[PDB]
């Protein structure tokens, strides 16, 4: 295995997988 | 380029080999570039 990485209301996230990269953004509100 | 190493046609980069181990043969489905199986 190969990948590591560690670093130091309604959440809201969209995940997506293109060329061998995955991107994810993120989002957050405070309120089904 | 088929089942073991893919580029994607939007190449910015470059490539190099020089003169100095198994490889895929046999496998369901092509593979999207800068995947690995
Ligand atoms: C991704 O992996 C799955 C394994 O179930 C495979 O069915 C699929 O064909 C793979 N993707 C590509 C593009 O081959």
């Amino acid at each position: 295995c190969t990948f590591e990485y560690i670093s130091d209301h309604l959440r809201e996230f969209v995940f997506k997988n293109k060329d061998g990269f995955l991107y994810v953004y993120k989002g957050y509100q405070p309120i089904d | 380029a088929d089942y073991n190493y893919k580029l994607p046609d939007d190449f910015m980069g470059c490539v190099l080999a020089w003169n100095t181990y198994k490889y895929r043969y046999l496998r369901h489905g092509k593979l999207r570039p800068f995947e690995r199986d």
